[PDB]
C-alpha cells in the first residue's frame, strides 16, 4: 500500500512505473521545484505519513553500493546538500564500502548480518522504535529507540547508479 | 567514501 510520492524525489532518481522501486539515473529530469522536493540529497519519501500507531513494510535491496533506507521526521531539511544522520532526522540501514550499517552518528555502526536481500522495517510510533529485520529469518538488524515528535515518514536514497531500492507488495 | 556525499 506505500508507494514512493515522485513530488519529494531528488530529479536525478528513476522511480518505477508501479512508484515501487527507485534507482538513480544519469542526469536531473526537469521537474518542478516544489518546497517539499530534496533538491540535492538523493532522498525520495513515501507518499504516506505516520503520527501514531504500528506500521510494517518489506524494502528489497541491491547487491551493489549505494541505498539507504529507513524512515525520516516530516521535517527533514529537503533543500541544499544536508548530512546524512539522526540528528537531521533520518534513521536508516546503509550499504557502503562493501558494509552493512546503521546509520549511527558521529560513527555507522557496521553490521556482522551476512547478505540482505529484503528487509523488514517495524515503526512503532505507540513506544517510539524503528527496527529492521532480514526477511529470510526475521534476524534482528538494527532498532533506532526515538522519542518522534512529530509525523514519520518512510525515507529512500540512491546515490549511485547499479543498484536499487524497491518496496515490495 | 565520497561517493555516498549525496545520501
Amino acid at each position: 500500500e506505500l508507494t514512493l510520492d515522485p513530488d519529494t524525489a531528488n530529479p536525478r532518481l528513476i522511480l518505477s512505473l508501479d512508484l515501487k522501486g527507485v534507482r538513480l539515473g544519469e542526469r536531473a529530469q526537469d521537474l518542478p521545484n516544489h518546497p517539499c522536493r530534496f533538491d540535492t540529497n538523493t532522498r525520495v519519501l513515501a507518499s504516506c505519513g505516520f503520527s501514531s500507531g504500528r506500521h510494517h513494510w518489506e524494502v528489497e535491496v541491491g547487491s551493489k553500493d549505494g541505498w539507504a533506507f529507513g524512515v525520516a521526521r516530516e521535517s527533514v531539511r529537503r533543500k541544499g546538500l544536508t548530512p546524512f544522520t539522526p540528528e537531521e532526522g533520518v534513521w536508516a540501514l546503509q550499504l557502503n564500502g562493501g558494509q552493512y550499517w546503521a546509520v549511527t552518528s558521529p560513527e555507522r555502526s557496521p553490521l556482522s548480518c551476512g547478505h540482505l536481500s529484503r528487509v523488514r522495517v517495524a515503526l512503532d510510533l505507540e513506544v517510539g522504535a524503528v527496527s529492521f529485520y532480514a526477511v529470510e529469518d526475521m534476524r534482528h538488524l538494527y532498532t533506532f529507540r526515538v522519542n518522534f515528535q512529530e509525523r514519520v515518514f518512510p525515507l529512500f536514497s540512491v546515490c549511485s547508479t547499479g543498484t536499487y531500492l524497491r518496496i515490495w507488495p | 567514501t565520497l561517493e555516498a556525499l549525496f545520501q
